[PDB]
């Protein structure tokens, strides 16, 4: 059925297209309505939506300042391991690499 | 190289490009190198709970009595929350010379009375081999036949001391039938035991079983039946096997088999179950049994 | 079976 | 009951396209790899075709609603737009909750790509330390010669433990008898005996 | 996008087409997700916030992948009825003329993408509308926009300013 | 054979057909698919095989869900029994492929790779759920409804055709 169903499914898409260019926007029937009562749902469903958007911004506000500080402090520690890593690369060069094995062996 | 191939196989694995393998009947393993007889022959008709072991980090077969005494201080800490424990390497339970070589957990009791015998394996697990690194020794599978207590022990020190995780191993009804095709497609003579396939219907009230305990020639003569391409078993034939199974008890008790689940499939060659308690390994053809476990093993890790 | 047995 | 029929005409001017797409693809009458190439190519210029539909009713539509709610200014009271000053308000609570997001946000972009930085900087500072330490390795290497490291390595081993016994048994020796441990300046730096 | 900055600050192409693919393929799930919710307001505040990321991609991640919306996303939030969402598309908007502007500078993104957002530009100045009707009946061209910008329009103002 | 366009639509009725061999299960994720109080009046039907037998007056059927019990092989081999009754116009939008009882993954007689390839052979969704139990079954038969008025052509922008090729 994959391929019989790919030529279907290609038939079928065709139809369509023709069918959507052939779509124009049927607004010459519209609503023999004053469309306040449209208009007005909408502004309704925007305050349905708005109240509970703003309800999702207000959330995301507040776990970007937490995540901020996170990242701040993520960042303070990052920064205080990068010097503690570079001075402790700098010292340990010539430092430790600088052992003779006869240096070893007359430590010991 | 090291770890972004495994993220390819397990990429692969889940993508699901077409599985069903033509994967070859057993074949009569002569027991190769050194397999200790005894060791061997007491390792096969013991039901082993399997488990899908991770790889074991810092691994060596060479630091195996300071394990052990590690191990054994362990397991006897937990008493106090008479035991002896022998690790012990097998030389010959792998499929490939590069899989890590088994090794065997033994806690001995006064005498010899093996208490739980975990063994650990790796036998044709080249897919994992080839994705860890070198510390790691990749052991999928892992075998407990002691008590679960003794096993939940063990597993949590293997855990504490090489960062190596047990999943149980469950062998799915799908699986469950494949082994239970292929080992009645085996050249095996002098029949151990009787072919029988325990299913459990899902009924919500009620826990029926049946025991569809097939004569091993009489399952042999129908397995010829549904198999054509030699060498390797199709899931076309390991369904046709099934199928069989199916319209030769729905024939008679009008029940649908095909509408229930594998739970056991005991067989001549290997009795294997559903839940863990699974590898029962009558015939010596276990480096194929133990293959098919370790590569189901891995697919849990992978 | 078919109520051999 | 019209927002329900607007449902219902909403509805079967679908399905009727439905039926049509159906009709014409019964009145119609090979490379499978392009046979979907050919198909995603449909879903593209469908996609062109019913998007540009959509953009052109949502522009006739709200044409209309504007020009329908631009009667309501010289409508009366109209409590719908008391709610419209609820709505005002709604707004300004998320667009300045935007403005604080698109300070926020531009911070905390800047300090994770300063930790991104400061975090392959370190992996390549610590794998610079560890391939060091590795160098080491080779001094280790340079002790597993044995012609004489070894020997006097077993002479550390084999004489510490003996420094290790008679020391365990001053701690046990400056304790069990008349000691007097502390108070004494001799015994004072041979107690507190060094690890 | 943060890991892919850094692959131009550690020393392209197959790895700028995997994320300009991701927003392709995002853009075309958040352009038939309005189709299934009746391009729902609510579901269009978080693909603009999708969009609010992906304007400022050439600024940010220094990544030549300024990619404008698709036609049903942006012109269904520019034909929308909640200000709250229509100054986020402006801003998203001065957002990419911003980008644009700068991968001029450093320098497909050149030819196509000015095109569409030019397109864009030319669709959205010349409309700049109900929420707007709404904002000015809660209420000279220059006295009206000083009373939006106050009230919030951060994003008219910025797109404005252009 | 069933047809996807045989029988006029309803007014509100996005009436779906689950296609299984177990009834339990199909009769819960009914209950869990009219569970909530949607916008559209669904007419559920339920059944084993797709023979379905011949009984006028059956709504014009927008959606097909063939539920596949991975533990049980008869659930599937009793699908491809019931996909040979089926219109290659039907295949489009309007079937979709469940897979319950995947995910616990012991119990699978099936491997989930062949019913992936059963449902892509036909060029259809495959949603994976677990319809044992309820809080798995709630979240997908509402998963079921929002993919009914989408081939039933409730949501007014997207087909049933319009749906495999973003569920593809």
């Amino acid at each position: 059925a994959q391929l019989s169903l790919l030529i279907m499914q290609v038939k079928c898409l065709t139809a369509e297209l023709s069918q959507w260019q052939k779509k124009t926007p049927e607004t010459i029937p519209l609503t023999e309505d004053v469309l306040i009562t449209l208009g007005k749902e909408e502004f309704q469903k925007l305050r349905q939506d708005l109240e509970m958007v703003l309800s999702t911004k207000e959330s995301k506000n507040e776990k970007l300042k937490e995540d901020l500080e996170r990242e701040q402090r993520w960042l303070d520690e990052q920064q205080q391991i990068m010097e503690s890593l570079n001075v402790l690369h700098s010292e340990l060069k010539n430092k430790v690499e600088t052992f003779s094995e006869s240096r070893i062996f007359n430590e010991l | 190289t090291p770890l972004q191939k495994r993220l390819e196989s397990v990429r692969k694995q889940s993508s699901f490009i077409l599985t069903p393998p033509r994967r070859k009947i057993p074949q009569c393993s002569q027991l190769q190198e050194d397999v200790d007889p005894q060791k061997v022959a007491f390792l096969l008709h013991k039901q082993w709970t399997l488990y899908s072991l991770t790889p074991l980090y810092k691994f060596s077969y060479s630091n195996l009595k300071e394990y052990s005494r590690l191990l054994n201080a362990f397991i006897v800490a937990e008493k106090q929350k008479d035991i002896k424990v022998i690790f012990s390497t097998l030389l010959g339970m792998k499929g490939t010379q590069r899989d890590p070589e088994a090794f065997l957990v033994q806690i001995v009791s006064r005498e010899g009375k093996v208490l739980w015998t975990g063994w650990f394996c790796c036998v044709f697990g080249d897919s994992l081999l080839e994705t860890v690194s070198e510390d790691f020794t990749c052991l999928p599978l892992f075998l407990a036949n002691g008590a679960e207590s003794n096993t939940a022990i063990i597993g949590t020190w293997f855990q504490k001391t090489f960062d190596c995780y047990f999943s149980p191993l469950a062998i799915n009804a799908f699986n469950l039938s494949w082994m239970a095709a292929m080992w009645t497609a085996c050249k095996m003579d002098h029949y151990v035991a009787t072919t029988e396939f325990l299913w459990s219907v899902p009924c919500s009230p009620q826990s029926l079983d049946i025991s569809f305990a097939i004569h091993p020639e009489d399952a042999k003569a129908l397995w010829d039946s549904v198999h054509k391409t030699p060498g390797e078993v199709t899931q076309e034939e390991v369904d046709l096997f099934m199928d069989c199974l199916y319209s030769h008890f729905h024939r008679h008790f009008k029940i649908h088999l095909s509408a229930t689940r594998l739970v056991r499939v005991s067989t001549s060659v290997a009795s294997a179950h559903t839940d863990g308690k699974i590898k029962i390994l009558c015939h010596k053809y276990l480096i194929g049994v133990l293959a098919y476990l370790t590569e189901l093993a891995i697919f849990q890790i992978e | 079976e078919f109520i051999i047995d | 009951r019209m927002t329900l029929l607007l449902r219902l005409r909403a509805q079967t001017k679908q399905q009727l396209l439905e039926y049509k797409s159906m009709v014409d693809a019964s009145e119609e009458k090979k490379q499978i790899e392009a046979k979907i190439e050919d198909l995603e190519n449909e879903i593209e210029e469908v996609k062109v075709a019913f998007e540009i539909k959509k953009l052109a009713l949502d522009r006739m539509r709200l044409s209309t609603a504007l020009k329908k709610n631009l009667e309501k200014i010289s409508r009366q009271s109209s409590v719908l737009m008391d709610n419209m000053k609820h709505l005002l308000e709604l707004n300004k609570l998320i667009m300045k909750s935007q403005q604080e997001s698109w300070d926020l946000e531009e911070k905390l972009l800047d300090i994770r790509k300063k930790r991104l930085q400061l975090k392959q900087a370190s992996e390549s500072k610590l794998l610079e330390i560890q391939t060091e330490k590795n160098k080491q390795k080779i001094d280790l290497d340079s002790m597993e010669n044995s012609e004489r490291i070894k020997i006097i390595r077993q002479n550390l081993q084999m004489e510490i433990k003996i420094t290790t016994v008679i020391q365990h048994v001053f701690q046990n020796l400056i304790l069990g008898s008349k000691v007097n441990w502390a108070e004494d300046p001799a015994l004072k730096e041979i107690v507190l005996q060094l690890e | 996008l943060l890991w892919l900055s850094m692959d131009i600050h550690m020393k392209l192409g197959g790895s700028m087409n995997s994320v300009s693919k991701l927003i392709h393929y995002v853009g075309w799930l958040s352009t038939t997700a309005m189709r299934l919710e009746s391009n729902n307001t609510f579901l269009l505040h978080f693909i603009l916030d999708f969009y609010e990321k992906v304007c400022d991609i050439y600024i940010n991640y220094n990544l030549p992948l300024v990619v404008l919306f698709p036609p049903g996303i942006f012109y269904s939030a520019l034909l929308s009825l909640d200000t709250s969402i229509l100054n986020q598309l402006c801003f998203i908007m001065h957002r990419y003329r911003k980008n644009l502007t700068a991968a001029k500078k450093n320098e497909n993104f050149s030819s196509k993408t000015y095109q569409e957002f030019n397109h864009y530009l030319t669709s959205m100045v010349g409309c700049l509308h109900p929420s707007f009707l709404s904002y000015a009946v809660s209420f000279k061209w220059s006295w009206y926009l000083d009373y939006l910008f106050s009230q919030g329009l951060q994003g008219l103002k910025l797109f404005i300013r252009s | 054979v069933l047809r996807p366009l045989d029988k006029l639509p309803g007014l509100n009725t996005a009436t779906i057909l689950l296609v299984g061999t177990e009834d339990a299960l199909l009769q819960q994720l009914a209950d869990s698919m009219l569970k909530e109080d949607c916008a559209s009046e669904l007419k559920v039907h339920l059944a084993k095989s797709l023979p379905l037998p011949s009984s006028v007056n059956r709504p014009r059927i927008d959606l097909i869900v063939f539920v596949v019990n991975l533990h049980s092989k008869y659930s599937l081999q009793n699908t491809e029994e019931s996909l040979r009754h089926v219109d290659a116009s039907f295949f489009l939008g309007k079937v979709c492929f469940l897979a319950t009882g995947a995910g616990r993954e012991s119990h699978c007689s099936i491997h989930r790779h062949t019913v992936v390839k059963l449902a892509h052979t036909y060029q259809s969704p495959l949603l994976y759920c677990d319809l044992e139990v309820e809080g798995f079954r709630a979240t997908m038969a509402q998963r079921l409804v929002r993919v009914l008025q989408i081939c039933a052509g409730h949501v007014p922008g997207v087909s049933a055709l319009n749906l495999l090729s973003l569920l593809r």
